[PDB]
RNA sequence: UUGACCUCGGAUCAGGUAGGAGGACCCGCUGAACUUAAGCAUAUCAAUAAGCGGAGGAAAAGAAACCAACAGGGAUUGCCCUAGUAACGGCGAGUGAAGCGGCAACAGCUCAAAUUUGAAAGCUGGCUUCGGCCCGCGUUGUAAUUUGGAGAGGAUGCUUU
RNA sequence: AAGCUCCUUCGACGAGUCGAGUAGUUUGGGAAUGCUGCUCAAAAUGGGAGGUAAAUUUCUUCUAAAGCUAAAUACCGGCCA
RNA sequence: GAACGCACAUUGCGCCCGCCGGUAUUCCGGCGGGCAUGCCUGUUCGAGCGUCAUUUCAACCAUCAAGCCCUGGGCUUGUGUUGGGGACCCGCGGCUGCUCGCGGGCCCUGAAAAGCAGUGGCGGGCUCGCUGGCGGGUGCCAGCCGUAAAACCC
């Protein structure tokens, strides 16, 4: 059974999201960030129950549906506009070397033939990818950190990470490290 | 505040509210033990005006007493019998006072406010620690409570000539032949 | 009993008393230190140091694996960092 | 068959006796209690105006002591205590009165709805003296009252007052006078 | 599902307390008969003895719902006279006070009925490095203020620790 | 923290208790002298007790139903002298 | 002995925590410390078809950014409004006109309320025709635009 205050709250959130989407669509999508491409970790948090169609399309294009899912994403103009669309549901920022290293060493899984296996062998990842230049796990570690042409296939290869629910641990540039530190 | 209203209500004991409440409570008390511990006074205005304080060391004890004669009438009051029975159950406490709470066809129910003389909250309070003195051991057995003071006729006036200072002391004083040295 | 008190404070709506009681509890996720004080038991079980080394074989094996192990509800992250350190 | 314990049987029979007798109107008015939504709104406001616990009071007093070692307005709180609240109602200082429905010596509160009606203070009967107790950091509370508030939610208090006087007082207005209970049928 | 409240219980849990003795005097409860009235039953014995319960170095009583009719007195107790008077009574046996007056000794107070409400300001325990820290009691009322020949609150100006 | 003074402000005082009827018990004491049991059951310029033929109950004097308290008093017992 | 782990007319018989001696972690004997009842305060454990609370009604725009101009003062863009009523003053669009629209100035009202709802399309949805393809109706759209056609969708 569902009460009337839930209905009016829902409608108010949907309306506020609708005006906010109209505001960002009307205004020219230029962030206060230099034109150089960067790298940001994105972890999506519980927020609004009902997702508008453009945010759910962007979240599906960024493959974030399940509970506590995280993905690294480039920073250029189009991706800046995409992450500015889905700001209230995601939290993003610059990761650290130990953050990505520990996060892939504790929770790094792979996708092939539409199924998700744990990273068990380097022979497994070499059978999965083969010939784009990656030869081990440290290879995709510094491929994620140091910029290169092999971002897209490596990001499509990796399952996104199902981090454990914390017990209490906008935009920021360095507090995300403590977040994934407590998220793991 | 509210105790003035409760005093005025307690003064109408056959009105609908008070009659209803008295009957429901009488039913419950009848099915309880003869002498049972009461968590709080059922008549807080009456207990408060008799010296009950919501402080550790103060205890209420409800007691039922069979009503009627002993045509020899018992010169002891039913309220005095109640305090004596409770005082024996709680032999470590001092009977402070007691008051009527209910009456049935065969019983009269009374609540007895008792005080623990060994609790430190009572021994440190100059308003109650007089009861810690050993001259107040079993006040209900020597006619030293309110019922005892009434039944011994301890009042001022010509109507209480033979009992105002003690009946037996007055009788011994009147029946003593005083012979002085120079007669 | 202190778990009963912190549950009472949570059910009573007192956030500050809940914070005080969880500070007093020393619950081993915000600290990383062991929940209980185990000085006397390990004193009575190990009277000298070479027995401590003999069990430190397995102890250090457990800890190195645990430092390379991830974190869940029963095994939080802070004492995993303490394992690493 | 099996035998029930004595005090459980006393509890259930006291239930049946208090619900199936011809109850006088002053006691039968206490069976009509606020709904869930209005109690939730009232407790939102009263949770905004809770008193301070012992720890916060000593902490604040230590703060003033060290500030003196090295300006305020009147505090606004929920007023509690039976004699204090009765004195507030009689002097027409209280604005809203919430009376618990399960005071075991019910004489302590039977005159309270009539008193609030006479002096003109809006009142409502709430479910649970333990609920009012949690609000004032005590085990129980027979009655609570709100007299005056900070500016930023005065309007809200006014609406709440109007709410009870439109949502509880007129639904009680005809049944507050009638005897309750009975086994007719 | 979880957590309060209330009520009723358990524990070889912690800290305490009661019982018995003594009982000359004291406070209560209960309670006779012989005897006198030259018989005897009302009465007397006697509100005594026996019996039961409860204290102390004293107990009890005690600061007027008193005495009085005054030009008034002024908590209680006891001594002297009042006084074998008043009063009551098979008006027989008899029973039998008190006010005033003189003296000994003198002492007055605490609560309930109030909203601290600009702040439960109060208290029992446990831990202690003994200095201050926790749990609990308590708003169905613990401190302060007040106790009706009073009192409160403001103002006011002296006088007190 | 405390006493006093002043006043265009206030001033809450004890209920199965008084009392009425009735049965015992007790007293010099049917205003029942007091107490107790049963039935009924109060008041608020109120209530209690007295004074008075005096012209109507005029007047007088106190506040019950909560509590503490030394001394003067008793004493075949206790520690002694 | 009030007499107190049970009995008591026996120097007998049990429970909990420890020790010593004699073949001794197993057997025996002895020893040390505890174990009565009523009640008060606290502690802990437990019951109750006694009893209440448990589906955010919160915050979240820029608390300043970006670009100009003469680097010292400003300028520009950042589109963000509860609903009614009135015994008034206008302006501008329309209508053959009354009048109706859009925008102002003056008041009143609790976050107040008792029919009056009408302006044209594009897409998607539903429906019914023809042999996935072709056509129209719609008090459907928590989808866009303003009549000219898109955007969005896949």
């Amino acid at each position: 059974f569902k009460r009337a205050e839930k209905y009016v709250k829902e409608y108010r959130e949907q309306e506020r999201e609708k005006i906010r989407l109209a505001r960002i669509a009307k205004q020219q999508g230029s962030f206060h960030i230099p034109a150089e491409a960067k790298l940001v970790f994105v972890i999506r948090i519980k927020g609004i129950n009902k997702i508008p169609p453009k945010p759910r399309k962007i979240l599906q294009l960024l493959r974030l549906r399940q509970i506590n899912n995280g993905v690294f994403v480039k920073v250029t103009k189009a991706t800046a506009e995409m992450i500015k669309i889905v700001e209230p549901w995601v939290a993003y920022g610059y990761p650290n070397l130990k953050s990505v290293r520990e996060l892939i060493y504790k929770r790094g899984y792979g996708k092939v033939n539409g199924q998700r296996i744990p990273l068990t062998d380097n022979a497994i990842i070499e059978e999965n990818l083969g010939k784009y230049g990656i030869i081990c796990i440290e290879d995709l570690i510094h491929e994620i950190f140091t910029v290169g042409p092999n971002f897209k296939q490596a990001a499509n290869f990796l399952w996104p990470f199902k981090l454990s629910n914390p017990n209490g641990g906008g935009n920021r540039e360095e507090h995300i490290n403590a977040l994934i530190r407590a998220m793991n | 505040g509210a105790l003035k209203y409760l005093e005025e209500l307690s003064k109408k004991k056959q009105s609908d509210v008070v009659r209803f409440l008295l009957r429901v409570r009488c039913w419950e008390y009848r099915q309880l033990n003869v002498i049972h511990r009461a968590s709080r006074p059922s008549r807080p205005d009456k207990a408060r005006r008799l010296g009950y304080k919501a402080k550790q060391g103060y205890v209420i004890y409800r007691v039922r007493v069979r009503r009627g004669g002993r045509q020899l009438k018992y010169q002891r009051s039913l309220r005095a019998t109640a305090e004596e029975r409770v005082g024996r159950r709680c032999s470590n406490l001092r009977v402070l006072n007691s008051y009527w709470v209910n009456q049935d066809s065969t019983y009269k129910y009374y609540e007895v406010i008792l005080v623990d003389p060994n609790h430190k909250a009572i021994r440190r309070d100059p308003r109650i620690n007089w009861i810690c003195n050993p001259v107040h051991k079993h006040r209900e057995c020597r006619g030293l409570t309110s019922t005892g003071k009434k039944s011994r006729g301890l009042n001022k006036g010509h109507r209480f000539n033979k009992t105002r200072a003690g009946r037996r002391k007055t009788w011994k004083r009147h029946n003593t032949l005083s012979l002085w040295r120079y007669r | 009993a202190l778990e009963k008190k912190i549950s009472r404070a949570l059910g009573r709506g007192d956030v500050s008393n809940a914070a005080r009681l969880e500070r007093n509890a020393n619950l081993p996720e915000k600290t990383g230190k062991p929940r209980y004080t185990l000085n006397h038991i390990i004193r009575e079980r190990y009277p000298t140091f070479q027995d401590a080394l003999r069990d430190l074989d397995d102890c250090l094996s457990m800890l190195f694996l645990f430092a390379n192990l991830p974190s869940t509800t029963a095994v939080p992250a802070k004492m995993i960092a303490r394992c690493e350190r | 068959m099996v035998k029930w314990p004595e005090y459980i049987r006393l509890q259930r029979q006291k239930k049946i006796l208090r619900m199936r007798l011809k109850v006088p109107p002053a006691i039968a008015q206490f069976q009509y209690t606020l709904d869930k939504n209005l109690a939730a709104q009232a407790f939102k406001l009263l949770n905004k105006y809770r008193p301070e616990t012992k720890q916060e009071k000593k902490e604040r007093l230590l703060r003033e002591a060290t500030a003196i070692k090295e300006v305020s307005k009147k505090p606004y709180t929920v007023k509690y205590g039976l004699n204090h609240v009765v004195g507030l109602i009689e002097n027409k200082k209280a604005s809203l009165v919430l009376i618990a429905n399960d005071v075991d010596p019910i004489e302590l509160v039977v005159f309270l709805p009539a008193l609030c009606r006479k002096m003109g203070i809006p009142y409502a009967i709430i479910k649970g003296k333990a609920r009012l107790g949690t609000l004032v950091h005590k085990k129980t509370a027979a009655v609570v009252a709100i007299t005056e508030v900070r500016s930023e939610d005065k309007n809200e208090l006014a609406k709440l007052i109007s709410a009870v006087k439109e949502g509880y007082l007129e639904k009680v207005e005809d049944t507050r006078k009638r005897w309750g209970g009975g086994i007719m049928g």
